Formats: C-alpha cells, sequence, structure tokens
C-alpha cells in the first residue's frame, strides 16, 4: 500500500492593474486610534500594471524558523584529579544559557515542541612533565535523571546502574550521539514568561525558575583509566519539532545578565544621525 | 547480508538536517491539547503589524520618548524640511529595532511594498496640508519642494481622520533586495514638506507633533535565514 | 523577635586577696548580632580588657564572656555595665564575692 | 565527641566588624578563630602544637572562603529591607566504630527554618525564604556536590585523623576549687552558696544537705572561663539558724570522692 | 508497506519523494516542515465592527 | 457611529467619542467545557455579582508624566463579592471588559497608549537582585513610569523608554492596544478573554496580565484652560468561574 499526499503552495497576492479615479472613496485616509491596521495596497494609491507573483512565504513558517540545532550547554571534566568534583560533569536542562536560542524562543508566550538532542565529546592530554603513551580510545556515559531522582555522589557510587533512567554509551570516533524526546510537561505548554510567585502569600522565588522541572543530565569518563589524565569537553545541541507558539511579543532590546532573571540595564533605543533631514549623497561626480 | 555501500557525508553532524532517531521515552502520553488564543503559523503575520518608528534620532534624545514625534510648527517655514531618509528596511538606524526590521535581521533577503502611516497629534483647531514624497534610486535626495513633487507623493489634508498613509511599491530590477543594503541594490528615500502650512487660532499651543508606522503589506516575503547582529554574549551563563 | 540578655560574674581564681584572679562578665541569651560589654573599677572602666569571638548556642543563643585580669581587694572590687537594643537602661550587675 | 562549626552572617556590619565569622568546636571545646577582615583561619595554640605545612591549615581557608561568598550572596536573594541574620551549624560525630552521622541546619534571624538533605544534596525547609535561598544556592552549579563531601568524606576524615594525631590533649580532668559561704539576707534567713572553680570535663552535680538530709538543688549556674575549664556556682535561700550543719555534696570527674567541704 | 508519497519543493516560471516511518512513537518522526497557512486579521484588525477599505474610519 | 453603550449587571456605560471596540485575538469570553477540564467539582458562578464595572481611582495627567501601570487581578482583589469569592476558593476563571475615560476641550493636545500585557514579567534595578510584590503591584493604586533610570532599592527599573521588560516600548503594539488623541476620541476600550497556559490558576500567586498606560505625545495647553486633566479605568469581570472552596485566605 501507498497514500499520496496532497500539500497546498502558499503564494503571495498578485497585482491588479488600476487607471485613474476621481470619487468619494478614501483608501488611504484612516485613523489609527482604532488599532486596526490599515489594508492598503498599492493599487489603491497609484496606477498599477498587471503582475503574477510566483513568490512564497515558505521560509517564514514557525516550523522552518525555529527547526535549527544550537549550542545550549558546556562543560568540562577529567579522568583523574585532587578534587573528586571535577571528575564528571552535571546540568540542569534548560534553554537560557545560550543566548542566540534564546532570544529566538523568547519570541512567543507559549511554545509546545517534541526536542532532538545531539552531543559532542572531544578530549585531550593534560600538558605535564612527560608525554609518549599508548591509549585505548575513550567511552563516555550519559545519563539523563528526571525530577525527583537520586543523584551520584561521584563516579564510583552505585547510582550509575541505570536501572530506570535512560542512559547513552559511546566511544570515541564513530558518529555523535542523537536522541528524541517527547513534550513532557505538567501544563499544556511551556512558558517563557511567567508573571507570578512560588508561594501563596507573593513571596519565594519570583519568575521562570518556579516551573521548570524537567530534569539533569550527567556525564562521565566508563573507563576510569590513564595514568596520565586526560580531559574531555561535552556541547549539548537542542532541535525542537512538531511546534506550536502563542502570543508573540516584541524582541528584546538590551543584553542578558543571568540566565534565571530578566533583570537589564538600560540602554538607548538607537543609534544616532546628524539630523532629522540628513541623508548622505551617493551619486557624485 | 545485503550488499551496501557508504557515500561521502557519512558520520557527519549537519545542523539543520532532519532525520528519524529512537525516542528515550517509549509510549509517553502527553497532556492534551489547549485552545488558547492567539496562535501563530507564519512570521509574516507579525511583520504585518505597525509600530512607531524613531525618526528623530539625534544626540540627547536617543533615551527618551522625543525620539518618537517630529516637530511642526505655525509660520513661514515653507523653505525648510519636515523630514527625510533612506528606505533600508533592515539596516538604517531608523527602521532597524521595528518589528519588521528585527524579523528582517534575521533573513538575507527581502521583497514586496511597504506601508508608511502618519498621524498629526495637534489641537482640533489646527489645520494644515503636507506633501509626502518618495523617490526611487539613481540621483540625490530632492532639496526642495519643487524636486520632491517629480516623485511618487500624496498631498495629505489633516481634518477629522487624523491618519494618512503613504505606500511605497515595488520598483527594483531584481526579484529581491539583500537585507545589508549597497549601492547596487538601493531602494530610494524619502521626504516631508509643508504643502500649504499650519494655521491656529489664538489660546493654543505653538508647536504640534506628527508620528511615523511602518508596517508590510500583503505581497511581502524574505529569505534566506542567517542569525541576527544584535544580541551578544561575552560568556556562559547569561 | 529578640531575646533579652542575662548576666553573671565570677572569677577564675579562688578570690584571695592580694592574689591576683581572672574576673569573668558572662552574658548568655540575645539574638541581634551586637551588643556593648564593659567592667569598671568602682566606676573606673578597665582599660586592659579583652574579649573572645562570640559564639552561639544550640537555641541560637548568642553568648560571650569578657576576661580580664585584676586583684581582688577588701577596699575596691568591680562591676560589669552591659548595653543592648532590647533594653532601655545599660544594666550594671556588681562583682559578688561569693558566685 | 563530634566536630562542628558555628557560621555567622550579618547583613550590615558596623564600621570596623567583619560581615562573615566562623568558630570550630570539637567535643566541648573550641580550636579555630576565623573571620572575613584577614581572609585565613587561625589555631588555638594548645591542640596540635604542630604548624601544619599550609596543608591541614589552608583547606580550612580553602572551604572557608567559598561558605563565606555563599553566604554573603544568600542576602540578593530577599527581596526584603530588614536588617538580617543568617547562622548555620554544621558537622559530624563518630558511630560506634564507624557510619559517622552528619548535622547541617541554619537559621534565620533566631528561628531554624532549613537544614541539608543527603539523598539529593540539597538545602530544603518550609518557608519561603527558605526556597528562595536554597534555589540561589544550588544555582551556583557546584555548591550541591562540594557541600556534600564536606558532609560525608572530609568531617569524619579530619575527624578521626584528630582521634589520633594530638588525643594527648582530651584528658583534661581537674578537679574543681569550692567556695562554700554564706550571705547575710532579710531578717529570719541566710543564703548558703557553693561554688567550683576550673574543673575541665562540663559535668558536675550540686546538691545541698542540711545535716545528713538532702534538701534540692538550689540554682546551679555555670560558665566557662579564658582557659577551657568551667565555673559552677550555686545559691539557695535557708534557715538563719543551723547554719553550720549545711555541708553540701559535689562529685566531678576531677573528684574521686564526693567532696563534701565545710564552712 | 505504509509508504507516503509527496511532492517535493521545485519552482515555477520524478518531483515527488517517498517516506517511511520506522519508530513507534510519533515524537521520532522527521519535522513537519511542509505546512503552509496564514491567518493575518487576527493581530492586524481584531476589531467588533467591520471596517472595509473605501470608506471613513469614523462617522 | 460614535456613540456606544455598554450594559453588565446593573451597570452601564455610555459614550459618544467612541472609536471602535478591540476584542483581543478575535475571542470573546466563554465559559470552560466538559472536554478541556481537569478539576472535578462542581464550580460555582455568580454571575450578576461579580459579572460588574469597577472604578479604580484616578490618576492626573500633568505635563511631564511618564505613565502608570495596574496588575490584573490583584487590583480587584477589594472589590466586593468578585473579591470575596477570591479569598474563599482555590482556582478562578474570567475574562475582562477594560474601559479607559479621559476628556479635555479642543484646545488641548495628547495622545496616549492604552495596551494590555500578557505576563509582563518585570525586572529589578539592581541586576544581581529580586523584586518586592509591594514594588510590582499596589492594589488599585497605579504604579508610576520614570523617566530617566532609577537605582533605589528592591524597585523595578522603571525608566518608560524599556517599559520594565527589557524591549523598546515603540514595539508595544504587538499586544492588543488602542490610542487616545485627544482631538479624536475620549474613551478606549478592549474586550481581553482568558489567556494562559492552564485552564483554571490561582488568583493571589499569578498576575494574568498588566495594563499600561503611557503618554507618547505630551499634555499641552496655553494660558486659559483647564489645568487638571485626570484619567480614569473601569473593569467589568465577565464569564467568572471558582472552583475548590475551603477557609479563607490571609495577607
Amino acid at each position: 500500500v501507498v497514500e499520496a499526499v496532497e500539500n497546498a503552495v502558499a503564494r503571495v497576492a498578485d497585482t491588479i492593474s488600476s487607471g485613474p479615479s476621481n470619487s468619494q472613496a478614501v483608501p488611504a485616509l484612516t485613523a489609527v486610534e482604532t488599532g486596526h491596521t490599515s489594508q492598503v495596497t498599492p493599487s489603491d494609491t497609484i496606477q498599477t500594471r498587471h503582475v503574477r507573483n510566483y513568490h512564497s512565504r515558505s521560509e517564514s513558517s514557525i516550523e522552518n524558523f525555529l527547526c535549527r540545532s544550537a549550542c545550549v550547554y558546556m562543560g568540562e571534566y577529567h579522568t583523574t584529579n585532587t578534587d573528586t568534583s571535577k571528575l564528571f560533569a552535571s546540568w540542569t536542562i534548560n534553554a537560557r544559557r545560550m543566548v542566540q536560542m534564546r532570544r529566538k524562543l523568547e519570541l512567543f508566550t507559549y511554545v509546545r515542541f517534541d526536542m532532538e538532542v545531539t552531543f559532542v565529546i572531544t578530549s585531550k592530554q593534560d600538558q605535564g612533565t612527560q608525554l609518549g603513551q599508548d591509549m585505548p580510545p575513550l567511552t563516555h556515559q550519559i545519563m539523563y535523571i528526571p525530577p525527583g531522582g537520586p543523584i551520584p555522589k561521584s563516579v564510583t557510587d552505585y547510582t550509575w546502574q541505570t536501572s530506570t533512567n535512560p542512559s547513552i554509551f559511546w566511544t570515541e570516533g564513530n558518529a555523535p550521539p542523537r536522541m528524541s524526546i517527547p513534550f513532557i510537561s505538567i501544563g499544556n505548554a511551556y512558558s517563557n514568561f511567567y508573571d507570578g510567585w512560588s508561594h501563596f502569600s507573593q513571596n519565594g522565588v519570583y519568575g521562570y525558575n518556579t516551573l521548570n522541572h524537567m530534569g539533569q543530565i550527567y556525564v562521565r569518563h566508563v573507563n576510569g583509566s590513564s595514568p596520565l589524565p586526560m580531559t574531555s569537553t561535552v556541547r549539548m545541541y537542542f532541535k525542537p519539532k512538531h511546534v506550536k507558539v502563542w502570543v508573540p511579543r516584541p524582541p528584546r532590546l538590551c543584553q542578558y545578565k543571568n540566565a534565571s532573571t530578566v533583570n537589564f540595564t538600560p540602554t538607548n533605543i538607537t543609534e544616532k544621525r546628524q539630523s532629522i533631514n540628513y541623508i548622505p549623497e551617493t551619486v557624485k561626480p | 547480508g545485503l550488499p551496501v555501500m557508504n557515500t561521502p557525508g557519512s558520520n557527519q553532524f549537519l545542523t539543520s538536517d532532519d532525520f528519524q532517531s529512537p525516542s528515550a521515552m517509549p509510549q509517553f502520553d502527553v497532556t492534551p491539547e489547549l485552545n488558547i488564543p492567539g496562535e501563530v503559523q507564519n512570521l509574516m503575520e507579525i511583520a504585518e503589524v505597525d509600530s512607531v518608528v524613531p525618526v528623530n534620532n539625534v544626540e540627547g534624545k536617543l533615551d527618551t520618548m522625543e525620539i518618537y514625534r517630529i516637530p511642526v510648527q505655525s509660520g513661514n517655514h515653507q523653505s525648510s524640511q519636515v523630514f527625510g531618509f533612506q528606505v533600508q528596511p533592515g539596516l538604517d538606524n531608523v527602521f532597524k529595532h521595528t518589528l519588521l526590521g528585527e524579523i528582517l535581521n534575521y533573513y538575507a533577503h527581502w521583497s514586496g511594498s511597504i506601508k508608511l502611516t502618519f498621524v498629526f497629534c495637534g489641537s482640533a483647531m489646527a489645520t494644515g496640508k503636507f506633501l509626502l514624497a518618495y523617490a526611487p534610486p539613481g540621483a540625490n535626495a530632492p532639496k526642495s519642494r519643487k524636486d520632491a513633487m517629480l516623485g511618487t507623493h500624496i498631498i495629505w489634508d489633516v481634518g477629522l481622520q487624523s491618519s494618512c498613509v503613504l505606500c511605497i511599491p515595488w520598483i527594483s530590477q531584481t526579484h529581491y533586495r539583500l537585507v545589508q543594503q549597497d549601492e547596487y541594490t538601493s531602494a530610494g528615500n524619502v521626504t516631508c514638506w509643508y504643502q500649504t502650512g499650519i494655521v491656529v487660532p489664538a489660546g493654543t499651543p505653538t508647536s504640534c507633533s506628527i508620528m511615523c508606522f511602518v508596517s508590510a503589506c500583503n505581497d511581502f516575503s524574505v529569505r534566506l535565514l542567517k542569525d541576527t547582529p544584535f544580541i551578544e554574549q561575552s560568556a556562559l551563563l547569561q | 523577635i529578640q531575646r533579652t540578655p542575662k548576666i553573671q560574674v565570677y572569677s577564675r581564681h579562688p578570690a584571695e586577696n592580694g592574689k591576683s584572679n581572672f574576673l569573668n562578665c558572662y552574658v548568655s541569651g540575645f539574638h541581634p548580632s551586637d551588643i556593648e560589654v564593659d567592667l569598671l573599677k568602682n566606676g573606673e572602666r578597665i582599660e586592659k580588657v579583652e574579649h573572645s569571638d562570640l559564639s552561639f548556642s544550640k537555641d541560637w543563643s548568642f553568648y560571650l564572656l569578657y576576661y580580664t585580669e585584676f586583684t581582688p581587694t577588701e577596699k575596691d572590687e568591680y562591676a560589669c555595665r552591659v548595653n543592648h537594643v532590647t533594653l532601655s537602661q545599660p544594666k550594671i550587675v556588681k562583682w559578688d564575692r561569693d558566685m | 565527641l563530634s566536630l562542628l562549626y558555628h557560621l555567622t552572617a550579618v547583613s550590615s556590619p558596623a564600621p570596623g566588624t567583619p560581615a562573615f565569622w566562623v568558630s570550630g568546636w570539637l567535643g566541648p571545646q573550641q580550636y579555630l578563630s576565623y573571620n572575613s577582615l584577614r581572609g585565613e583561619a587561625e589555631p588555638c595554640g594548645a591542640w596540635v602544637w604542630e604548624n601544619q605545612v599550609s596543608w591541614y591549615w589552608e583547606k580550612e581557608t580553602t572551604d572557608l572562603r567559598i561558605k563565606e561568598k555563599l553566604f554573603l550572596e544568600a542576602f540578593k536573594a530577599l527581596g526584603g529591607k530588614g536588617p538580617y541574620t543568617l547562622q548555620g551549624l554544621l558537622g559530624c560525630e563518630l558511630g560506634p566504630d564507624n557510619t559517622s552521622v552528619p548535622t547541617a541546619k541554619f537559621a534565620l534571624n533566631g528561628e531554624e527554618f532549613m537544614n541539608f538533605d543527603l539523598k539529593q544534596g540539597t538545602w530544603g525547609g518550609d518557608w519561603p525564604e527558605a526556597l528562595a535561598i536554597s534555589q540561589r544556592w544550588q544555582q551556583q552549579d557546584k555548591a550541591a556536590n562540594k557541600e556534600l563531601t564536606f558532609l560525608l568524606f572530609s568531617c569524619p576524615h579530619r575527624l578521626r585523623e584528630h582521634l589520633e594525631r594530638g588525643r594527648g590533649n582530651l584528658e583534661w580532668k581537674e578537679p574543681p576549687s569550692m567556695r562554700l559561704k554564706a550571705r547575710p539576707s532579710s531578717p529570719g534567713f541566710s543564703v548558703l552558696t557553693c561554688s567550683a572553680f576550673s574543673f575541665y570535663p562540663p559535668e558536675l552535680q550540686l546538691r545541698f544537705l542540711r545535716n545528713g538530709l538532702a534538701a534540692g538543688t538550689g540554682q546551679g549556674d555555670f560558665g566557662p572561663n579564658s582557659d577551657g575549664s568551667f565555673h559552677a556556682s550555686s545559691s539557695l535561700t535557708v534557715k538563719s539558724g543551723d547554719e553550720h550543719h549545711y555541708c553540701c555534696i559535689v562529685q566531678h570527674a576531677g573528684l574521686a570522692q564526693p567532696l563534701r567541704v565545710e564552712l | 508497506m505504509g509508504a507516503q508519497v509527496s511532492t517535493q519543493k521545485t519552482g515555477a516560471h520524478i518531483i515527488h519523494y517517498t517516506n517511511i516511518n520506522y519508530y513507534k512513537d510519533a515524537a521520532s518522526n522527521s519535522a513537519n516542515r511542509q505546512d503552509f497557512s496564514q491567518d493575518p486579521g487576527k493581530f492586524t484588525e481584531p476589531v467588533k465592527d467591520i471596517m472595509v477599505k473605501s470608506l471613513p474610519a469614523l462617522n | 457611529d460614535r456613540v456606544r453603550s455598554i450594559t453588565l449587571g446593573n451597570s452601564t456605560i455610555t459614550t459618544q467619542e467612541s472609536a471602535n471596540v478591540v476584542v483581543a485575538y478575535g475571542r470573546w469570553p466563554e465559559y470552560l467545557k466538559d472536554n478541556e477540564a481537569t478539576a472535578e467539582d462542581q464550580p460555582t458562578q455568580p454571575d450578576v455579582a461579580t459579572c460588574r464595572f469597577y472604578t479604580l481611582e484616578s490618576v492626573t495627567w500633568e505635563r511631564d508624566s511618564p505613565g502608570w501601570w495596574w496588575k490584573f487581578p490583584d487590583a480587584l482583589k477589594d472589590m466586593g463579592l468578585f473579591g470575596q469569592n477570591m479569598y474563599y476558593h482555590y482556582l478562578g476563571r474570567a475574562g475582562y471588559t477594560i474601559h479607559v475615560q479621559c476628556n479635555a476641550s479642543k484646545f488641548h493636545q495628547g495622545c496616549l497608549m492604552v495596551v494590555c500585557v500578557p505576563e509582563a514579567e518585570m525586572g529589578c534595578s539592581q541586576v544581581d537582585g529580586t523584586v518586592n510584590e509591594h514594588s510590582l503591584s499596589e492594589g488599585e493604586t497605579a504604579k508610576k513610569f520614570a523617566s530617566t533610570s532609577t537605582n533605589g532599592t528592591n524597585t523595578v527599573q522603571s525608566i518608560v523608554t524599556n517599559a520594565g521588560m527589557g524591549v523598546g516600548v515603540g514595539n508595544l503594539t504587538i499586544f492588543p492596544h488602542q490610542w487616545i488623541n485627544l482631538r479624536t476620541n475620549n474613551c478606549a476600550t478592549i474586550v481581553m478573554p482568558y489567556i494562559n497556559n492552564v485552564p483554571m490558576d490561582n488568583m493571589f500567586r499569578h498576575h494574568n496580565f498588566t495594563l499600561m498606560i503611557i503618554p507618547f505625545v505630551p499634555l499641552d495647553y496655553s494660558s486659559d484652560s483647564s489645568t487638571y486633566v485626570p484619567i480614569t479605568v473601569t473593569v467589568a469581570p465577565m464569564c467568572a468561574e471558582y472552583n475548590g472552596l475551603r477557609l479563607a485566605t490571609s495577607l
């Protein structure tokens, strides 16, 4: 069996031809007080010809605008050290530490999508007093812990059994690992903005951190090796799909300051010119 | 088993691909869907909404509301120009931080017509007429009302309806233009002149203001995604 | 949310006249972070005085001790004044020769 | 026996006053002193008599700086106006032969409001301030693990290594110096007073005997000196006559005899 | 075999591809990047009374 | 065509200088349906004792006034039975009709923007700090924007060019909005449905939207006109619903 799928091409409006006029119709006069935005085309104010337009608005869909991978975290960890906390990497999942995707997501108040995650891991050898060795390829474990699960205390802890948490084992030299996550939220959509508190007495914590609760990532070396220690770096890449968005907002003008709040330093509206009439001359002899 | 061959491009990570992949939580039950008001389906719906333009962007007025209003007054000021600027919706300081400009700065190309709406904000006893003119590229900006009247213009008469529209039509050699514009893909300029002047009775304030709104028409489109040059960070945790 | 302090005076060595000694003014039971404590010789506010680093107890009660060098004398003995945020009057407790 | 740490941070310090200071007590007495105006820990001088070469006395500074900055940052999570004061009690104590038991609790303006939970390495409590301070503290992306190591693999280790490195400083036990005297009072009575000077261990029992009859405990006051030892002093109001029979009983770890003192 | 055949993105002035789904979860399919529909009047003219573009806005 | 009348409960508003009525996203307030609810008990619907016009207190438009903002709900928590139901329930839901009034003679000039912003999360003046509830709202009394950058303490970054949210104010027309041009109309009307990511929510913990009023062109007159020009706001709930009856909250 095979089914044919028919998808409609959506192209912009054509231009009709128009001649002179002298009448009591007035398309160019209006009143912006009503909140209305004027629906006037060029063929209302000038004489136009007929144009068959073939342009398409397909690259400005939400699916095509948001569906690209972007870095959202970067972390380091060692094979051996005298600290015991630098032996693994750990963090909480959100798209608010790398500003380019934060600004792009925050054009809308509510979003809902499935996610696709890719990792990129690299290693290097710590520069020491003497080199020269032969080392097999390294293996890394990536564990995803849902909210409320037990937390590893070290690299030799029992918790790494991953009896029910989903985990990835990856050895260097192969394709980057990749997996898919569905829409995991207790609400009906994620929220980029929240004007509320956590406690009913109107105090506690304010804003976005009241609603995130989507888990953690832990990353470690599986070998437990390297008489000469190495150090690695992991980078995570999100990509949403099957997206829906609600209630657009104005883009952000000021530079971010931290990942939790929306605090800012006051900035200007735009940059200056010479005067309200200045245009530079470009046709010079 | 089945004989196969690996072609170039294997085991690479291309950021803009789309393949299927294994799910890490099999048989998950998603929350049902709610009909929320205000669903967006295309960014070209946002660019079709007016937004105030900061035309008066001179020194000393970049962080005040004065940046939005164009001054005008009564008396003999016919030799003086009201305002003027270049049509670069994604590169000019005047247009680049509006809704239309912020949407354009995510793309490389654009095409279509534009609308500039003007609203007069004087008292109800003031009268006047203005000339609003657009000049396609190929010459310098006009320096008198006589030169400006030779382009695409409209004469706006202030009355009950407080607003007027100057539609800027698409007149170009190519089908698209660069958002980072140059001599080769210029679009022209816009100027404003007194047509008869402002007349008021006694007992009113002297000066009046005009405001500008910009939006896109129904034949507008963009293409070739890129990154925006406005936001930037120095380290993580920001 | 505040607690009023309580004071007790004593001395490490037995109070033998001529036998010098270390006098102790022990304050406890108050939950601001700061306090004023002085020891005086019949009004002679002691110049040579050193304190201890203020710690707190299991009920988060602040305690401290001012200890100084003196000589028990049937003529002159000592007192201890304490000024606080809770008490409108700086309290003076004079050196008991038996406690 | 237990090793514990008192941490204190004030919101608005006076001129010349530190904004953060820590004390360290192992067993019933102190061995450390530290604040925020100098920036490194000190000894007490009668515990190890060994100036550890930047390896036991700077790990102290190493984590005390971290806790200092956490405490001084905590105040910028509360939106309130009033002056604050944050206190912390940390440490651990020994089991039977192994299996130490830790403790980490915190108080705000004199009210115990949050503590540390080990199975998820998180600070937690009930008040809104508890949640605010906990969120801010754990958003520094490493503090939970650095604290959990301090409660399970550093304090028991230092505790056991102090158990056998200078244990010759744990046998402090010295009989007291007693002052059973009399006090004139309102016509009809007289006040007995019983003292005890410079006894090293804290435990001490005071009770009054009329002739051979128990008379109660009195009001026993207890206060440490500048030496680690302690002073006790109780009082009791009794009759005006028969005062030369009262002979109170006191036993102490330094007293090998139920010392009843004569006037 | 449950294959979907649909047209490709071409221009204007052999043309369709084939797809098969291999996994049980719809969260694992590929992106739905061929759905195009506008609705601008929701944001550009949300007024209760209709305006007709050739009549005066008021009166 | 410029006259208009609105009746709700035992309240009526008339106007003779109306522009139009904005319906936020083309959708009117409605009751929750059976195939989208989650709470299981029977709700209460007072229906004329709550759906009613309440009037806040006025503000004085001067020569140099940056603007004002209110938070909804929590501006209506002391308005009769609507607030009483608010104190005794755990979940509530309602839409709104907002009406702003400001009149002046034909010899004055000015221009105001009236905009309702869903979830207008605001930022403190100290960038590494947090906000209070007192510096966010004041009940029925409005909070005032500032013309320059504020320093203060715990206070919102109140400078008006950024709207306390880190954006450009001239871009606020993406939300439902109207203008009051002192030579065209004297009133503005917005009808706003219930907007959230959950079907119902607690009315004390969460500020649904913010009403901002910002003068783009300042007020001006000359030498005999009235110098006192007030602005007044009037709000009416619509299709209110409550679930989860228990004892009364305190603050």
